[PDB]
């Protein structure tokens, strides 16, 4: 286990032949030395004799306690499950490295002495915020942007996959990325494509669910979000609809607007605190960009600012090609009449027409979609 | 030529490593056990020496003593209160009142005094570790550094120039300006160079859920700080911890003001903090309370303005000293193009223009690569700009 | 029975209370404002009656309360919300001071800096009797105050405290003390050992905290 990290010839050289035949000697000499221990000092099996000596030391009732401090000369103050805490001693088979204050431990039943530590069963909010599998199709599903698709790879993907281009330039990659535009133009859609591609752990939270009902519970949730993001890996934090922290007021929140503010001051810390940050990228998305605090959008916390426009009439035709790809489209229809139906129909409007027109076919058990399906589709989707 | 011959002779000796290390004992991937060849000290001896003679010694808390006799009154978590006695192994000196002690389960007598409770959310905000920001990175604001550095470290590094002259030097200092000016950055340079305990506090960590809970964390901060000889408290974004007392009608924002009053009491009056030096840093100081802006608490009032011209030229030389550039570019032309720009924007200009070199092919930036980054960062992101409603601090 | 001092925050209110703790040899007992605020109910109420029972025991004793507006905030009627628990500690402090079963053994010294916040039930006449105010120093006290804190410093006889009190208007006892410490540090910059008049005038510009913006185009 981690015996030798050197592989660098990568050929049929004598050096790769010599190095591993050196390691062949260090292994067998280690083997033949430790072989002579049980030959001259048998004295136990060592497979279970020292084990059953431990297993007869620690009792069959094994109470679970909780650390709260450590004094280094193998005794520490531990909390029982009731609340009455003790000052027991700590053993030597206890591998004194995984002991943090608050970690679950194993005590004795008689003298409550610290026998072992316990693996934590975590967590019912880490698994809430951690995206398990890749969501959907690739960047080829998007179509039409082609300018900001380059921009997001520039800040997130290319820093991860090619960490050579920045070093030869002697530079650090840009920190923050915000995505803004009219509603339904594909802000959330592009973040799915990043979650498709990347190898980093991907964390997602809506901006609406940052606000809480108890005092101080809001800023506590932000402090433990970036705790989780740092303690895994290179990671991506995606915050969606962050204008919703300020626009809507809810009566569940006990503090008024001056509790929203204290939540935003904690988030304003976590992006550009004085603590050593690490490898955590932040992606943010909104549609009301003029509402939120400009202290949060300054360079240093967010570097790249990406605007999404409404789809153009030659890029609209690309979108109809995408969402009507795998459907049995009857040749009655002409897509160009559907393009300029609304002068400013979003990309979300196109998928809303294409799905609803398919639902009109299943009312009549058909398999192909005719023209009058789309004729009564836009009456149903758009005009109400 | 010997393609398999190096390979299978590699593979079996990589296996023969594992095939005998399983015969030594590192295996049985545990649920909380040790390396098996490491616990042999307590294998036979201290298994029956740290366990069978040694006892549990349940820990308690002392109410008071009384005259003429030991007769100590003790207290535990939920159970009753007893009248106890010492052991022989400890003197009656360090069994002072209000002190946690360990106590046996049968006779209920005192074994050893204990360190007090630290309330572990205050334990995490000790920094323990230093950042890498040097004062060489805080260029452009030299006079602001010097007026700061004579308050924080020169009474600590030389406590004789002030004593023999006969002056008690100032104790507190706040740092205020527009955002992205270098306030939090300059505080990192202080923690780099110093030697005392550097206890940082972010003001959005004192808002608690119960009533009066936040005011106790202010005490436990200054309790452990008075134990230390010299200590340096850092307060960041204190417009959360208290603006002003303005109570009208329904009492709103009443709870945060009690935390702000407890902080004022720990800074002045009645056998003071002694050798504790505080350091606040706000973003808009017009909201702050007049009793907190009083000297004796916040003596120095360092301003972080925007750099003039030579402040800006020095910042370009910091954030672009370590990047592959054309030799013949001039920075003085660039600083004339950014009239009211923070130090945070000048870094983002330099990091953006390197990306233009990575856009096409090349390996070093040019002068026009900077100019393509200036109009994008300064004049195209100018809709946001973050500054002009913060110069007036509203 | 019961005195109250109030006024602007730099005028010296703790300073009398630390004076009287050094003069009378009685049981001096001090309190913070937000010390009487607890998470559990009734603990702040129990903590008040323990103090006036402990000062009941030491029959010569005076009790001091600093920053009384932490607990003494004016009551209010509100549905749906509002704190109540802090009112309980006040409503006993009303009663445990004055009302049923009075006594003349303890004296109360209370110090705030804002008065309109306070509930008028504790400014009645009998709970807090003598309401004295501490104004800002007029002119002659500013000459006297910075004379006091200039005692331990090597001051040359080139000083006109009547001038120095007159170029410092609108200061308080903290800011007049803050001039003496800053002038005692500017002389350490230039290596001087004695203090001159211009060291104080440069100390005033640091305590006022002016903003430096290129302004020499007047006159
Ligand atoms: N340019 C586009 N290309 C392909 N599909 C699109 C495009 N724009 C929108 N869509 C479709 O619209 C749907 C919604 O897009 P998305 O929610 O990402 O827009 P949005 O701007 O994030 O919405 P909101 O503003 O409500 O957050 C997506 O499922 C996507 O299939
Ligand atoms: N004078 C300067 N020289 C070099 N870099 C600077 C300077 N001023 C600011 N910076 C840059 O600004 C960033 C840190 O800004 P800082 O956090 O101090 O802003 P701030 O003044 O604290 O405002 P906020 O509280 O909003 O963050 C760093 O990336 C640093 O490179
Ligand atoms: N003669 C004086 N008059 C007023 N203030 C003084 C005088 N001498 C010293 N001081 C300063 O007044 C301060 C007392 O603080 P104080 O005004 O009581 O605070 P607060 O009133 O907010 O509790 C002391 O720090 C002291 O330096
Ligand atoms: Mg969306
Ligand atoms: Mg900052
Ligand atoms: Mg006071």
């Amino acid at each position: 286990a981690s015996k030798l990290p050197l592989v660098t010839p990568h050929t049929q050289c004598r050096l790769k032949l010599l190095k591993l035949e050196r390691i062949k000697d260090y292994l067998l000499m280690e083997e033949e030395f430790i072989r002579n221990q049980e030959q001259m000092k048998p004295l136990e099996e060592k497979q279970e004799e020292e084990r059953s000596k431990v297993d007869d030391l620690r009792g069959t009732p094994m109470s679970v306690g909780t650390l709260e401090e450590i004094i280094d000369d193998n005794h520490a103050i531990v909390s029982t499950s009731v609340g009455s805490e003790h000052y027991v001693s700590i053993l030597s088979f206890v591998d004194k490295d995984l002991l943090e204050p608050g970690c679950s431990v194993l005590l004795n039943h008689k003298v409550h002495a610290v026998i072992g530590v316990l693996m934590d069963d975590t967590d019912p909010l880490v698994t809430v915020m951690k995206v398990e599998k890749a969501p959907q199709e690739t960047y080829a599903d998007i179509g039409g942007l082609d300018n900001q698709i380059q921009e997001i790879k520039e800040s997130v993907e290319l820093p991860l996959t090619h960490p050579e281009y920045y070093e030869e330039m002697g530079i650090k990659p840009p920190k923050g990325v915000i995505l803004y535009g009219p509603p339904g133009t594909g802000k959330t859609l592009l973040a799915k494509a990043v979650a498709n591609q990347t190898s980093a752990t991907f964390l997602r939270v809506v901006g609406s669910e940052l606000i809480q009902k108890y005092l101080g519970d809001g800023p506590k949730l932000v402090r433990e979000l970036f705790r989780v993001a740092e303690e895994h890996a290179p990671s991506i934090v995606f915050i969606d609809e962050i204008d919703a922290i300020g626009t809507k007021r809810y009566d569940s929140n006990s503090g008024g607007e001056r509790e929203i503010q204290r939540t935003m001051l904690e988030l304003l810390n976590q992006l550009d605190g004085f603590d050593s940050r690490g490898d955590v990228k932040v992606i943010m998305a909104t549609n009301r960009i003029e509402t939120l605090d400009p202290a949060l959008i300054r360079p240093g916390r967010i570097d790249r600012k990406i605007e999404f426009p409404l789809p153009d009439e030659k890029t609209k035709k690309r979108i109809f090609q995408i969402h009507t790809s795998r459907m049995t489209l009857a040749d009655d229809v002409t897509l160009d009449d559907l393009i300029m139906a609304k002068d400013d129909l979003s990309g979300a409007d196109i998928k809303a027409i294409c799905t609803e027109a398919g639902l009109m076919a299943l009312r009549e058990r058909r398999m192909k979609v005719t023209n009058e399906d789309f004729k009564k589709s836009k009456e149903n989707v758009l005009y109400k | 030529t010997y393609s398999r011959q190096i390979k299978q002779v590699e593979d079996d000796i990589q296996q023969l490593l594992k095939k005998i290390n399983e015969l030594t004992g590192i295996k049985e991937s545990d649920t909380g056990l040790a390396p098996p060849a490491l616990w042999d000290l307590a294998a036979d001896k201290q298994t029956l020496q740290s366990e069978q003679p040694l006892q549990v010694a349940r820990c308690t808390k002392i109410i008071n003593a009384d005259s003429e006799d030991p007769k100590y009154i003790i207290n535990v978590k939920q159970f009753a209160k007893f009248v106890v006695d010492l052991s022989d192994q400890v003197a009656p000196t360090d069994i002072e009142e209000g002190m946690r002690v360990g106590v046996d389960r049968n006779k209920y007598q005192i074994h050893i005094p204990l360190p007090p409770k630290i309330d572990p959310t205050v334990t995490m905000m000790q920094v323990e570790e230093k950042p890498d920001v040097t004062y060489s990175d805080v260029g452009g604001c030299k006079e602001q550094i010097e007026k700061l550095r004579e308050v924080v470290e020169t009474p600590l590094l030389h406590p004789e120039r002030f004593v023999n002259l006969g002056i008690e030097p100032p104790k507190g200092v706040l740092l205020f300006g527009p955002p992205g000016t270098g306030k939090t950055l300059c505080a990192r340079a202080v923690a780099n160079r110093t030697d005392a305990c550097f206890i940082r506090v972010i003001g959005s960590e004192l808002v608690q859920k119960y009533v009066g809970e936040g005011a106790r964390m202010v005490r436990e901060l200054f309790e452990m700080a008075r134990t230390k000889k010299a200590c340096l408290i850092f307060f960041d974004e204190i417009d959360a911890i208290g603006g002003a007392r303005f109570d009208d009608g329904a009492g709103g924002d009443n709870e945060v003001q009690r935390t702000m009053l407890e902080l004022i009491n720990q800074l002045d009056g009645f056998d003071p903090r002694g050798n504790i030096k505080v350091l606040m840093a706000t973003n808009r100081p017009d909201t702050l309370d007049p009793a907190l802006m009083r000297p004796g608490r916040l003596d120095r009032k360092i301003e972080f303005s925007l750099p003039d011209l030579e402040g800006r030229t020095h910042i370009f030389k910091i954030h672009a000293r370590s990047m592959s550039v054309e030799r013949d570019i001039r920075f003085e032309l660039l600083a004339r193009l950014c009239p009211n720009s923070t130090g945070a924007e000048i870094r983002s200009v330099c990091t953006e223009a390197g990306m233009f070199a990575i856009r096409a092919r090349r390996k070093i930036a040019t002068e026009k690569d900077f100019l393509e980054a200036v109009n994008k960062v300064i004049k195209s992101y100018a809709k946001f700009s973050a500054t002009p409603r913060y110069m007036t601090y509203n | 029975k019961g005195v109250l001092m109030y006024g602007p925050p730099g005028t010296g209110k703790t300073l009398l209370a630390r004076a009287c703790a050094a003069q009378t040899k009685a049981t001096f007992l001090k309190l913070a404002g937000p010390q009487l605020v607890q998470m559990f109910i009734g603990d702040g109420a129990k903590l008040v009656r323990d103090a006036f029972a402990l000062a009941k025991e030491k029959a010569p004793s005076i009790i001091f309360i600093d920053e009384l507006d932490a607990i003494g905030t004016k009551r209010f009627d509100s549905e749906k919300a509002g704190d109540r628990e802090v009112q309980r500690t006040m409503l006993e402090l009303l009663n445990q001071l004055d009302g049923f079963q009075p006594n003349t053994q303890v004296k109360v010294i209370a110090a705030t800096n804002r008065v309109d916040i306070l509930d008028p039930a504790l400014l009645r006449s009998g709970r807090l009797d003598r309401k004295i105010e501490f104004p800002m120093p007029n002119e002659e006290a500013r000459a006297r105050i910075m004379q006091i804190h200039s005692r331990k410093m090597n001051v040359s006889p080139d000083v006109n405290y009547e001038e120095l009190a007159r170029c410092t208007d609108d200061f308080n006892g903290a800011q007049c003390k803050a001039v003496c410490v800053e002038a005692g540090m500017i002389a350490l910059r230039r290596g001087a050992t004695e203090l001159t008049h211009e060291d104080y005038m440069e100390g005033i510009l640091e305590v006022q905290a002016k903003k430096k913006a290129n302004l020499q185009y007047y006159a």
